[PDB]
């Protein structure tokens, strides 16, 4: 009831402290997931 | 613990030569040719762990960058850009899309006047999110730009010394 | 259980974005909290001399 519901607070608030924490990290991460380069197009790399 | 980056010039001291890694260095040439010549030297000169790349303008990098066969990295990245400002704006966000910068050098060869049509206020502010993006990921950043009418460029270079 | 459910993905949401604003303003509480009387520990004004 009231006290789940308190214990799932709890969770969630040190979680989403964590989250914004590793902002960088998650935007760095998205950057290389999703791959926008709008207008720097790497040709390839060379040997 | 980062590895410093060197310069290629021959017979040069280490003190104007070394180049640590976080930081943002400046290169002017009269030529572009000269431009070609040393960003080639440079990349035949680095160490092979060492995470060189080589972004370009108005041309196909595979065909104008080389590697020496008994020095240098075994391997680079090659990145070709418009020759436009929104390149250079963007460069960072499509290299971090691209390419983890930690411990990873620029060469950034522009085409001949590329740096000619860019206003003083963006510059600054260009160079300012550049240094800052060298900072927080201890990249090193070579800019080599061909260009014969560059004083006031020049003198705007000196003027953000910081 | 449906209801409970429900109950805890409602919670789940509602507190997510109560510690993204905790953090995003953290700065600004620790700046209001310094202004209104913190505790100017160790270093000490000695006095104005002119």
């Amino acid at each position: 009831i009231i006290e789940i519901i308190v214990v799932c607070a709890l969770i969630f608030f040190p979680l989403g402290y964590l989250a914004r924490h590793s902002l960088r990290r998650i935007r760095d991460t998205l950057r290389l997931f999703f791959a926008k380069p709008r207008y720097v197009k790497p040709a390839g790399t060379l040997r | 613990v980062d590895p410093v980056f060197s310069i290629g010039i021959s017979s040069l001291w280490d003190e104007l030569r070394h180049m640590p890694a976080g930081g943002v260095w400046w290169f002017n040439v009269d030529r572009h040719e000269d431009a070609i010549s040393l960003a080639n030297q440079t990349i035949a000169s680095q160490a092979e762990t060492a995470h060189v790349a080589v972004i370009s303008m108005d041309s196909d990098p595979a065909k104008i960058f080389q590697l020496d066969d008994s020095q240098g990295p075994e391997k680079i990245k090659l990145f070709s850009m418009l020759n436009h400002e929104k390149g250079l704006y963007y460069l960072t966000r499509d290299l971090q899309c691209s390419i983890d910068p930690h411990n990873y050098l620029f060469i950034l060869v522009c085409a001949n006047n590329a740096w000619q049509n860019i206003p003083a206020e963006r510059l600054r502010s260009w160079l300012d999110k550049m240094n800052k993006w060298s900072r927080l990921n201890h990249c090193s950043l070579l800019v080599i730009n061909p260009g014969n009418n560059n004083d006031k460029q020049f003198s705007l270079l000196l003027e953000e010394y910081r």
